């Protein structure tokens, strides 16, 4: 195959180069789980048991014995499958654009497939991340012209039926109210009987910078972070709890615990971005590939996010 | 169309036991108590593996209700329909909808389990309608050994202990 | 359609697919009858050669 | 069988994807046993 | 196994003198074939194709060509399991009632378990024939106190859609009248392409007496036989006898690509591993078997019923 | 319950003749055993005639607006836009099949020729006749006559009491 | 494996089981064989 | 098969068989 797919081949030499996504810092190595799937969905089932009646005391005869019941729950979570398509070089063509810095046709804008391929897939691994993060996609900063996806298809932001807490407009600076609305969140936290976990906190950059002032008389020794870890240690039975910053977020908090009991991830094993084997050609020293990248499989437990939005306006 | 497709689907899963219906969300098991008061929990609290069981061709849906013979023109075998009073036979502990088949224990067979109660206090003496359901006083010994639990605003069951009759 | 998981009791799956078989046209001809030629599109003629007594 | 193995020759398309995804996820196995908060 | 379990050895000694079922007569080799199943559905999609329009001449430069399409269609089926239960001696307790000349109690009608096996598997292979033949389980000869079937579990005689023609009271004993009903029933047959196939046909004894009546030298069998010959491209024609059908008529040919029997492969009488045991000589056992299993054609069976009142 | 029952079965009937691959089981086996008028199916997506050049493209899909002309939908700017069952002078191209698990429809535009099974207005159906002028109605549904050339090549095919299908080839936009 | 065979002996009521299928399946072939219509 | 040409060959070839076979097996 080598020997006769020179795309292919430049594919398997520059896949290195591609940066990790950063979504594996939200996600514990044992809440990550492939799939071998494209297109369709998968059904989780889980089995449950339960008493009917108090235990039978065995002494002398006796056949009428308690009886122990079962059930079980059925989820579903949908894949899709997407493509983008790309402009390059033939591989023939690249002698008659190689310069002594550069190679590619700068008042063209033409790239080598190689260098074409990484930054395509750098782009869609971006896109894979926010998706990722906040459940849609969009190519806008205003997240209008959303992208129409499948039911059963939710991020970490938009998950249904967890803790949603508001801060209003007039207190957008009041770390003690956001606190209080935090604490109040986390009271409403249910996480059953793993509340044993260690917890993930991921905040936007403005929140991380208010974060790191002393914690207020303006006492000092201690940080508006350390009473965060605190509150939530509070609740996690003491356990370890990880601060993160992403650009993604505006004005949101977002708290979670890295159980793979409670959240689930569950990508396609063709998540990251895979090239197609279909080349256009022409007469032409212009071609086109595809990339194809599935998205889907995020399963969390109902009331165990919460999320907590500081209204601007 | 749609929506009274759903609205007809979720009003026959709320009548049928054990309905199929998909979820977005894993549900959080929280504590070990309380959780056999639903609907899906067939048979007894108690079971004795002397217990006499049979199964009928089931006529309507007799589930968790007192059953009693019907026969029809002579064409088709006899089967078993909620009712009570003096044509109570049995009780039907189960369902098996592929196959049409209700599980009756009869009543020369004392039960103990959760069974339709007509919309009581424990040691209250009940009486079945002729509907199948459990009602406040009577030819059958039942005894209510616990209060009302509702699963539906039509829906109340309760624990009873059906000894033969009295 | 029912209510309950019926996809479960699914327990046997047979598809028909059927075979190319033998075209029915041969039936009304000998196996003498029938001859090949070497040919996709346009015509190709045959002499017929024959004899008489003077 | 994955790209980060030289000694790894493909036959057909459908193994080189097959190798990209052994070494996506060797990648990511990679990256969790490096990490550290 | 055969030297822990003594009952297996023994079914296993005496099921070569369990007569075979005469439902494989009504059948034609290649339209039985089995399936790996006990209880619930199987699911048969059948795969067509057809042509948009014409062919399109490949001269010159073209891009434009006709399409062919497919479609599908999902058939299910419902297996049915069903089980009876017999009362025999204990191969422990036989020694006792090993007489010279026979083994068992003619007093109490007590039988080793080969034999009771023996006779009741042959009692339900023949209410299996029965069901096949006819649809419908019952053990009167009434045919009432049917027991209720699930849908899409159908026989010969009370498969849908098909066709049906129904002979007056007043016209029970004309035979040609009844051959005018068999000649529509005919004429309304839709074999289509696969025309071309023997043909079966299964009457009551009644109707095989008034067969061989001289033609209205000549027999109503013969003009029957030559009428079906005109439809079936002239091929063979079969002729029984059932005493389970009582005024019936039934037609339908012996083609696999018409009409299918895929019976579960224990739909023959099976001994079930439980054994009922006490402190006498007296134990129970049981016998498993499964019905269903019948794919027809739509329009493609005849089935003539001569109204008594 | 029975009631119930019945009125379940007949809607989700209703749904079923309103769409074009319904998961439909029964007992017995069409009987389809001829290779001659087979292709009269509400299932027969694409065209009679496809070329290897044609440009399809594929939309979110507002409503059901399989066999029938679209148009471009835009919604409050949220999402993005999709095609909706119409005509006149807001017809962008033609709905040749639905994929009904993503819910998306493929789209040939009206810049394309096509030729095909499409849905007929059951108001002159009898009147149809092979040669007739076809113009797309509000609903996209082919009429008898504007701004867009259509001929029928067949007469309408009743495939259900409220559904009629004719062959009918949309060569583009007319003046 | 069927009980005609001689040779063929049964580990559990499943293979036994099997093998009553087995041979059902063979006397059904060999009557078909044998039928003289 | 090296080739298509040579897949065609014998597929014609087998089409043949085929055809001899069916007249060889046919009895009127």
């Amino acid at each position: 195959l080598f020997d006769e797919n020179y795309y292919a081949k430049a594919v398997a030499n520059i896949i290195g180069e591609v940066k990790d996504p950063i979504m594996y810092k939200w996600f514990s190595p044992d809440q990550i789980e492939d799939v071998d799937l494209q297109m369709g969905y998968q059904k989780t089932v889980k089995w449950d048991a339960f008493l009917n009646a108090n235990p039978t005391t065995i002494a002398n005869e006796v056949n009428t014995i308690s009886t122990i019941g079962f059930s079980s729950e059925v989820v579903r979570l949908n894949y899709l499958k997407l493509q983008y398509k790309f402009r390059h070089l033939k591989q023939t063509s690249e002698k008659f654009y190689t310069s002594d810095s550069y190679i590619g046709d700068i008042n063209n804008n033409l790239l080598p497939f190689a260098q074409a391929y990484k930054l395509a897939s750098s782009e869609i691994i971006k896109l894979i991340n926010h998706f990722v993060l906040t459940g849609t996609v969009s190519i806008q900063k205003d997240g209008k012209n959303q992208k129409r996806l499948l039911p059963n298809m939710y991020g970490l932001l938009n998950m249904p039926e967890q803790i949603k807490e508001e801060v209003a407009s007039g207190d957008k600076d009041k770390m003690d109210k956001i606190f209080e609305k935090i604490e109040a969140g986390l009271s409403k936290l249910e996480l059953g009987d793993e509340f044993s976990t260690p917890m993930m906190v991921i905040v936007d950059p403005a929140t991380s910078l208010k974060l790191v002032k002393p914690y207020a008389a303006a006492s000092s020794c201690e940080k508006w972070e350390d009473v965060l870890i605190q509150t939530i240690k509070a609740i996690n039975n003491r356990e370890d709890v990880y601060i993160e910053t992403s650009n993604l977020l505006k004005h949101k908090i977002l708290i979670y615990p890295l159980n793979s009991e409670l959240i689930k991830f569950k990508p396609s094993k063709y998540m990251l971005p895979t090239p197609n084997e279909q080349v256009d050609k022409d007469s032409t020293d212009v071609a086109h590939s595809y990339i194809d990248f599935v998205l889907g499989g995020l399963l969390a437990t109902r009331k165990t996010i919460l999320q907590v939005n500081i209204k601007q306006s | 169309i749609k929506q009274e497709f759903d609205k007809k689907v979720a009003e026959i899963q709320a009548l049928m036991k054990n309905p199929q219906q998909d979820s977005g969300l894993l549900s959080n098991s929280i504590d070990f108590r309380d959780q056999n008061l639903i609907f899906s929990n067939s048979g007894g609290v108690c079971t004795s593996s002397k217990d006499k069981i049979e199964n009928y061709p089931a006529k309507g849906y007799p589930y968790k209700r007192g059953v009693k013979l019907s026969f029809g023109d002579g064409t088709t075998e006899l089967e078993v329909e909620a009712g009570g009073g003096d044509d109570l036979y049995g009780v039907c502990s189960d369902i098996d909808e592929f196959s049409g088949m209700a599980t009756v224990i009869p009543i020369t067979n004392n039960f103990t389990g959760y069974l339709t109660l007509k919309k009581v206090n424990p040691g209250d003496k009940l009486n079945f309608n002729q509907h199948g359901e459990l009602e406040k006083v009577k030819s059958v010994n039942a005894i209510a050994l616990s209060k009302a639990h509702k699963l539906t605003e039509d829906l109340f069951i309760v624990l009873a202990s059906v000894f033969g009759n009295r | 359609m029912e209510l309950f998981d019926e996809n479960y009791y699914a327990k046997a799956v047979a598809n028909i697919i059927g075979e190319v078989k033998d075209p029915i046209m041969y039936k009304w001809f000998s196996p003498d009858q029938i001859e090949d030629v070497d040919l996709q599109m346009g015509y190709q003629k045959t002499v017929k050669w024959d004899a008489f007594l003077n | 069988a994955s790209l980060l193995d030289s000694n790894f020759v493909p036959i057909n398309f459908t193994e080189f994807v097959q190798a990209i995804s052994n070494t996506y996820k060797q990648r990511r196995i990679q990256f969790y046993e490096n990490l550290k908060r």
